């Protein structure tokens, strides 16, 4: 669709489940704790993660 | 008066009879009065005086009453028998050896080799069998442009070559049957299409060949019967082909992918063993040296030094006594230093002259002791003085200053030479030829320093691989299932402060050999391994050791999300790296890219069902098993990990491709030639076998047999006869002409989306084709023996008494060969750049002149004695292959004869068969003994016994109604077309020639033309380029769609469209010109401007031709099948089965030219294309769209609803992809296993968009970047490498690979004279110079790092400055320079700073910083590896730009560059070349100040007297950068620079984002003519410069701004280069860089 991209998160393609939204791409939900505990409140990079 | 006697009877009274006789066709010229014969005895008297010029200037006598060879024999004695009975224009029999001519002339490039190539092999016929009176024949034919004779010259023009045709074209109503041959020939004209004024007759073959083309194809077919049509071939679709799992596509799994992976390349059931350091024999060495298992040298080298000079020039008569008088030299010398020294072999002469009980020679050989002095004392005992009478030879006959002392002596003394054969007492090596103790240590375990090490090690053994092919190619040894090594080559590699390292071998050469490296640290000899391997493979790792270490920690630096898996895959990737370059074979690239197609069906979700069938090569040799095994381990280990397996999968996606693209580590080229030239005819005729549509040997001149024309309208009736309802899937080659039909009758209306629109109307030396690829063709080789035999023939007629002919001859050979650009020093120079084939090419043709000429001088059958004696174990039993087999005693063979049975025959008692003295400038005459002699003291005894077997006779197979067919003219021009059938010209049927290409999966074919059918494709080509560029969905030949299809594949892939990987295969041999035709021949195509039918006749009258095409079996495959099997290949069984003599011609319905016929098939592939997409849009929902590029595609597809869960009939896109494949069958389009549809991923021409960016390919750019050094210059090389790390670091790879790959080809540059210049390469140390920058600014800015002080540079910015705010804005203004900049560069910058206003007490300060030139008088002289027989600066690169094969080798490009590095090529004025190492000794070391910036790059001026004239500043050429820079980017360059504050910020690593080049901002806006016009009213006016392709007054603006001080600079400074850059546009501009390569970058601003 055109609003947001597809409807998969960035981090892992292959997963279209009831994910949450983030600043410009979508998040796993799987993956929102897993890269809240990685590193910080974020990637190395701003892309991720919006707060619960 | 009939206009016939006005110039034509009257003016022959004003001619010159000045040569043979006199009037003898002017008399029986002046008779006639009769037109008829009045033209007929006119050019005839025109030929003859063509042909009396062309045989004097080759001073032969006239063929005076048009005789043959037979009766001109027979005229002096020598009776032959019945012959090929040709007529030549002239000859010479100097006895036993005649000289045949031929002379034409051709005005036309196309019709001169068509007559070249006939009238040459007419000739050379007649040689093969002028064996039964035995007389070498020499052919020569010369082919000319024009009639420029000595006799009349030169108003010919008001001649008869005018007028003789308006007497035939006005007088024609007498009888002759006028021709366009007449015409054409006589008049002089210097070609395009609308060929309609042929005449086109037409045969009984053209009408069955037009009712099996043109039957079923209509096209003009309604709409709604093509849409029922189209319904019911679905249902049969759905029903009898998918639902019973017959479709060709499937789903992925993401298990059964993996698991069948490592059940393909991982090899469970081999025997090799799991540790990769056993299983490769050079793998092991690198292990074993990784871990450590002076006043006296500078005697020796020195001397060894002037040896190898005395070796360079030819002294001695053999090349044997040579190496005996250089080796008692030697080791007199090694005597010497013996008792002299205190620190003798014990202490410190092992360092590497020594290496126990054998020592150092003289070209990189060792000779062992005890065997040198039993060498020494045969010939010595022998031969009497052999050294006064040897040495006389160097005192006056050298420069006769000797360079040497008491070391050439008399008989050495071999008493204390027994002292010292007795001290080197035993460590002699081995060099074997030819499992279970796994003493390697795993390489997981081994800390980060000895990883490192091992890289190291390969750098070092791979330069001394690559250095093993400097030695000699014609240089031997003297004495000559493991051996034991006395005598052989060295090529010895430094590793620390006392190790060694040596390299030992046995053949000279450029192929591969034994190899046996040992180490030898302090004297002690050890062993280290012995290896076969192809050195020219490993050019990649020479000095690249931390290249691949920052390329292998980059890739796991991707992996930064996690450790234990960046700790557990860093060692896997540095054994890969290392394990592929220890191997280079052709498997291993064909394996590793092939591992993109696994990841592209791991990452979609379709694919086709043999993708595992194609992705498995099949193994050899051992180590490919463990490197197959390490491939498909990597995968499985970052994929299909635990519960957080698929984490980051962008990143895993462009890491593993990343690692399948390390197949281009592995070179390029061909592993060797004779494999490859057999592997591409057997893909060559294996499709039309099967086919079965394959005629041998046509008539060629036009017309076919009877069956030969059944065969081929069998083809043609098989080819359109697939049935529309069948299952005949994508294996056969055809088409049904039904769905093609459909196809055309919905492109003539409009319906889909390309119409027929058509803006812009569509009508707007002498190689021979057997031979393709070799260095010396049969022609060029009897063109090179003429040449030498008559240039030298006459050299010693004129100027001697057949006495003299030298080693001159060689020079005769060398020139001709090499061209130019004397006598024993620059004949050095040519010889040494013939690579190892082309040497023995030298050789080949030098003993058959030097034959011919032996056989050239006059002043049996009853005394043949015995050439071999009669009493051995043979006379004729096998040296019968001399009159039947081997028709010449030339190639007679040694292979059986392996190596002392040609030597027993050599012993007579020295008889008149020898001679007895060896010669130099030997008399005609007595040539071959004085060959036999000087073979028979050579030690080369095969040579010998083949002189004896010339010299014993053994070559002779024991002799002991006119106007119709007279093309007896030298204009008469019968190879012109007039007339044409379906199949012909009336000249022939368009030949052509086989070649392969070398790519890097596997070698595709190459197809050359002949030129007349180089010109008839090109107007095929460029038509249909017209008509597809009307077009808009074809991507072949353009750029704005391009970028538009990547456009739009980005946002498909962002947005979750079906986005399906297309490849076709095989779509060079199976498109055929019958299905061309057949398509075009019912199109519209309507106008521009009237819209009326464009007639396409004459491209139908074309692709006929093209179809009845003829191809030419190469000569060295068409020898390797019939050496085979004495009386197993597809293509063999095709050879073997023929009953005629032998196939050399295939003609067929298939096989579309490899590239001949391409952009007709992108047109054929965009209609047919865009017909799918509407059976698609027709048959589904979906809105298909393609960007075809004639040979893959991609689909951006989208579907319109249902994007939610429980589908049920969405997830059956099945029977829609297998449908379009099964229509794609249909039309002709057959789709490859390689394509792999759905989303997630798509890529077009290796671009690989993905839902995030794109993937940066980092393994493709560097293994590109690094070999691909191809060397004509140091700065040609410099710039080449520029522009390769600028188009590598647009695509995302970071500073510091690009600085490594800087250093790397620095240091390359550096292993031959270059010693150091300020211009370097390219930028080492750089951040930001790269997107905001140019060749310029970098240049700018490596200047700039040489004064890292920032206040000398600074007073020639504010200059610049000055200058540049002087020449636009207020108050002084400039226009009077180019007087300034054209009068050197000293006392021009000394001006340039005078309008700065500057005392004289600094202007003369900055003009003492300066460095040593090369290139001051000129260019250097190195004549380097290229092809047998293939002023200022920026005019000759503006000459190319108004004008608007066979391939090489990469290390002998290296080898042939250093060779021509240490030879006479510095230029210095008057002529007179000089080394470089001449000129750095006489540089005055000096600590003087400016010394002690940057050492020995730049030079204070007071050390640089006695070298002075090559000496130029560089605060000039400062100077000149930062203003010709200016001129085009920027006023920001005029500042300071500053670090831009380096804060702790997020030290991220892969944040990619995209950069706009900003601050390119120019001044003078679109140039491209203005300077043309500016080059000459401020230049002297050099338009007139070799005025070439003019524009002036026919094809002139001016006045732009600052080209007025900024093309003088171009013009006078060698290396700015500028107007070639501003004449182009740049080439990325999409620059995308990190987040800390812009956040630590120089910040240099506009004004601060
Ligand atoms: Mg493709
Ligand atoms: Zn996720
Ligand atoms: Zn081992």
């Amino acid at each position: 669709s055109s609003l947001y991209g597809r409807y998969n998160c960035k981090c892992c393609w292959f997963a279209d489940t009831n994910l949450i939204t983030c600043n410009d791409h979508y998040l796993c939900l799987r993956c929102h704790q897993v890269m809240l505990r990685n590193s910080d409140l974020c990637n190395i990079c701003w892309k991720p993660l919006p707060t619960t | 008066m009939e206009e016939s006697v006005n110039e034509i009877k009257t003016l022959i009274r004003k001619h010159f009879p000045e040569r043979q006789e006199l009037a003898y066709q002017r008399d029986i010229f002046l008779s006639q009065h009769h037109p008829s014969s009045l033209l007929l005895e006119g050019f005839k008297l025109l030929s003859s005086l063509v042909e009396l010029e062309s045989c004097e200037a080759h001073a032969c006598q006239i063929n005076s009453d048009q005789k043959f060879v037979d009766v001109i024999l027979s005229d002096h004695g020598i009776l032959c028998p019945t012959l090929p009975k040709v007529i030549p224009d002239g000859f010479k029999l100097t006895g036993k050896t005649l000289i045949l001519l031929e002379t034409f002339v051709r005005v036309n490039p196309d019709e001169f080799e068509r007559k070249w190539k006939s009238d040459m092999s007419k000739l050379l016929n007649l040689k093969s069998d002028l064996l039964r009176v035995g007389i070498t024949l020499v052919p020569v034919v010369d082919g000319r442009s024009s009639y420029s004779n000595r006799f009349l010259a030169d108003w010919v023009v008001e001649r008869v070559r005018w007028l003789l045709i308006d007497i035939l074209k006005k007088s024609k109503f007498i009888e002759e049957q006028e021709y366009q041959r007449l015409i054409h020939s006589l008049s002089n004209t210097k070609g395009l299409e609308n060929i309609e004024c042929l005449k086109k007759n037409s045969l009984g073959y053209d009408e069955r060949l037009n009712e099996s083309l043109f039957v079923g194809v209509r096209g003009d077919i309604r709409e709604s019967v093509i849409r029922e049509e189209l319904i019911k071939l679905r249902f049969w679709f759905k029903k009898e082909i998918f639902d019973k799992q017959l479709g060709k596509f499937k789903f992925s799994q993401k298990s059964n992918l993996i698991n069948d992976l490592i059940l393909l390349g991982s090899h469970k059931d081999s025997d090799v063993p799991s540790c990769p350091f056993c299983a490769n024999k050079l793998m092991d060495v690198v292990y074993s040296i990784a871990l450590h298992p002076d006043a006296v040298e500078r005697c020796y080298l020195q001397a060894l030094s002037v040896c190898n000079k005395v070796k360079g020039l030819k002294v001695f008569n053999t090349r044997r006594n040579t190496l005996l008088f250089l080796d008692l030299v030697l080791l007199n010398l090694l005597c010497d230093l013996f008792k002299t020294y205190d620190g003798a072999i014990v202490r410190l002469r092992n360092a590497g002259i020594v290496v126990g009980q054998m020592l150092m020679l003289v070209n990189d050989r060792l000779l062992d002791i005890l065997e040198a002095i039993k060498l020494i004392r045969k010939k010595l005992m022998t031969s009497p003085k052999w050294v006064q009478m040897c040495s006389r030879t160097l005192k006056n006959s050298h420069q006769d200053l000797w360079l040497q002392l008491e070391k050439l002596i008399k008989h050495p003394d071999m008493d204390n030479l027994m002292i010292l054969a007795q001290v080197l007492v035993s460590d002699r090596p081995v060099m074997r030829y030819t499992e279970k103790i796994c003493r390697h240590q795993p390489f997981s375990s081994l800390v980060e320093g000895e990883q490192k090490k091992l890289f190291r090690i390969l750098s070092s053994i791979s330069l001394a691989l690559v250095n093993s092919m400097k030695t000699s190619f014609s240089s031997r040894l003297l004495i000559n299932g493991n051996v034991r090594l006395r005598e052989c080559y060295v090529q010895r590699f430094h590793l620390t402060k006392n190790t060694f390292g040596l390299l030992f071998y046995q053949k000279t050469g450029e192929k591969s050999r034994c190899y046996s490296i040992y180490l030898s640290t302090n004297g002690v000899l050890e062993e280290q391994g012995s290896f076969y391997c192809d050195p020219k493979r490993f050019f990649l790792p020479i000095f690249s050791e931390d290249v691949l270490i920052e390329m292998c920690e980059e890739m796991t630096s991707w992996l930064d999300f996690s450790h234990e898996l960046m700790t557990m895959t860093r060692p896997i990737l540095r054994l890969l790296v290392l394990a592929v370059l220890c191997s280079p074979s052709k498997r291993n690239q064909t394996f590793l890219q092939g591992l993109r197609y696994f990841l592209m069906a791991y990452a979609n979700q379709i694919h086709h069902v043999d993708l595992m069938s194609k992705l498995r090569v099949d193994c050899m040799s051992g180590s490919e098993v463990l490197i197959q095994r390490m491939a498909v381990e990597l995968f499985q280990i970052i994929l299909s990990e635990g519960e957080d397996a698929d984490l980051y999968f962008a990143r895993r996606f462009k890491y593993l491709l990343n690692v399948s693209y390390l197949c281009h580590l592995v070179t390029k080229e061909t592993p060797d030639r004779l494999t490859d030239q057999i592997k591409c005819f057997e893909k060559f005729v294996e499709p039309k076998v099967k086919f079965g549509c394959v005629v041998v040997n046509p008539p060629l001149n036009g017309s076919l047999t009877l069956e030969q024309e059944d065969t081929m309208i069998r083809g043609l009736d098989r080819f359109f006869s697939k049935e529309a309802k069948t299952s005949s899937d994508t294996q056969i080659p055809g088409v049904c002409k039904e769905i093609l039909s459909f196809c055309i009758s919905l492109f003539n209306r409009g319906r889909l989306k390309v119409t027929g629109e058509l803006k812009s109307n569509p009508y707007r030396v002498i190689p021979k084709l057997d031979e393709l690829g070799n260095i010396l063709s049969v022609y060029d080789k009897e063109k090179l023996v003429s040449t030498c035999v008559s240039t030298m023939a006459e050299r010693f007629k004129t100027k001697g008494r057949y006495n003299l002919d030298p080693d001159s001859m060689d020079y005769l050979i060398l020139k001709n060969l090499t061209g130019l650009v004397t006598n024993q020093e620059e004949l050095s120079v040519m010889y040494e750049s013939l690579t190892e084939d082309q040497v023995r090419a030298f050789e080949g043709i030098r003993n058959d002149v030097q034959m011919t000429l032996a056989k050239m001088a006059n002043s049996e059958s009853l005394e043949l004695l015995w050439a071999p004696f009669g009493v051995m174990r043979e006379i004729k039993a096998e040296v019968s292959m001399h009159e039947v087999k081997d028709f010449d005693p030339d190639v007679f063979r040694s292979d059986v004869y392996k190596e002392l049975c040609d030597t027993v025959y050599l012993s007579p008692y020295k008889l008149t068969y020898f001679l007895e003295a060896p010669q130099d400038i030997c008399p005609l005459g007595l040539l071959l003994k004085n060959l036999t002699t000087i073979a028979y003291q050579e030690e080369e005894f095969f040579e010998c016994f083949k002189y004896l077997l010339i010299q014993g006779h053994y070559d002779q197979k024991l002799g002991s109604f006119t106007n119709a067919a007279l093309r007896n003219l030298c204009f008469y021009s019968d190879d012109s077309p007039t007339e044409f059938t379906s199949i012909s010209s009336n000249t022939g049927n368009l030949k052509f020639g086989l070649s392969y290409k070398e790519q890097v999966g596997s070698n595709r074919e190459l197809y050359v033309g002949d030129l007349n059918t180089k010109l008839m494709t090109r107007l095929v080509e460029d038509f249909s380029e017209a008509v597809g560029s009307s077009m808009r969905y074809t991507c072949l030949n353009s750029e704005k769609e391009f970028e538009r299809a990547i456009c739009d594949m980005k946002m498909a892939v962002n947005n979750g469209d079906l986005s399906c990987s297309y490849d076709h295969s095989k779509w060079g041999p199976t498109m055929s010109p019958a299905l061309f035709l057949s398509f075009l021949h019912t199109l519209e195509l309507k106008n521009p401007r009237d819209r009326t039918k464009v007639n396409l006749e004459p491209v139908m009258n074309i692709l006929k031709w093209h179809l009845h095409k003829v191809v030419e079996v190469p000569i060295n495959v068409a020898e390797a099948y019939c050496v085979g099997k004495l009386k197993g290949e597809e293509f063999f069984h095709q050879y073997l089965q023929s009953r005629d003599q032998v196939p050399s011609h295939i003609m067929s319905v298939l096989d579309m030219g490899q590239g001949i016929l391409h952009n007709t098939s992108d047109l054929y592939g965009l209609i047919t294309e865009q017909f799918l997409c509407y059976a698609l849009d027709l048959l589904y929902d979906v809105i298909p769209v393609t960007y075809t590029s004639s040979d893959d595609q991609v689909s951006l597809i989208k579907i319109p609803c249902l994007s939610d869960e429980k589908c049920q009939d969405r997830t059956e896109l099945l029977e829609m992809v297998c449908f379009h494949e099964f229509l794609s069958s249909k039309l002709n389009k057959f789709i490859s296993p390689k394509s792999v549809i759905g989303t997630f991923v798509a890529e077009f021409k290796s671009r690989f968009f993905v839902m995030g960016e794109e993937t940066p390919l980092l393994t493709k750019f560097v293994s590109a970047a690094l070999h691909n050094v191809k060397c004509k210059t140091p700065t040609q090389l410099s710039e080449t490498i520029d522009t390769i790390c600028d188009q590598c670091i647009a695509n995302g790879v970071s500073t510091h690979i690009v600085s490594k790959i800087s250093i790397r080809v620095n240091q390359l540059i550096r292993y031959s004279g270059y010693r150091e210049t300020p211009f370097g390469a390219i930028e080492e140390q750089d951040v930001k110079d790269w997107v905001d920058g140019s060749r310029g600014y970098r240049l700018q800015r490596k200047i700039e790092a040489i004064f890292s002080d920032d206040k000398e540079t600074m007073f020639i910015r504010n200059c610049a400055r000055k200058v540049f705010n002087d020449i636009k804005r207020g108050k002084i203004f400039e226009e009077n320079l180019i007087n300034l900049i054209s009068r050197g560069g000293d006392e021009a910058l000394s001006g340039f700073l005078q309008y700065a206003g500057c005392s004289e007490d600094e202007i003369r300060q900055t003009l003492d910083y300066r460095w040593v030139n090369l290139a001051s008088f000129g260019d250097l002289r190195l004549v380097l590896r290229t092809k047998l027989m293939t002023m200022p600066t920026l005019i000759k690169t503006i000459q190319s730009r108004l004008s608007r094969a066979f391939q090489s080798s990469v290390a002998s490009g290296f080898i042939g560059f250093c060779k021509s590095m240490g030879s006479k090529c510095v230029r210095d004025g008057k002529g007179g070349f000089l080394y470089i190492k001449d000129i750095f000794t006489r540089i005055i070391p000096c600590l003087c100040g400016i010394c002690e910036r940057k050492p020995k790059v730049i030079y204070c001026q007071k050390s640089l007297q006695e070298v002075n004239q090559f000496s130029k500043p560089i605060l000039w050429d400062y100077f000149s950068l930062v203003l010709t820079n200016a001129c085009e980017l920027g006023e920001w360059v005029f500042s300071a620079v500053k670090s831009p504050q380096a804060p702790l910020v997020l030290c991220n690593k892969n944040f990619f984002w995209a950069v706009k080049p900003k601050a390119v901002r120019q001044i003078e806006d679109q140039l491209g003519m203005n300077h043309v016009l500016h080059s000459i009213r401020r230049n002297y006016p050099k338009l007139f410069e070799e005025h070439l392709a003019p524009f002036m007054n026919d094809l002139d603006s001016g006045r732009l701004k600052f080209l007025d001080v900024c093309v003088a600079l171009d013009m006078m400074n060698e290396n700015l280069g500028i107007i070639s850059h501003l004449l182009k546009v740049r080439d990325n501009n999409v620059y995308i860089v990190k987040q800390s390569d812009c956040a630590s970058a120089h910040v240099r601003q506009s004004e601060y």
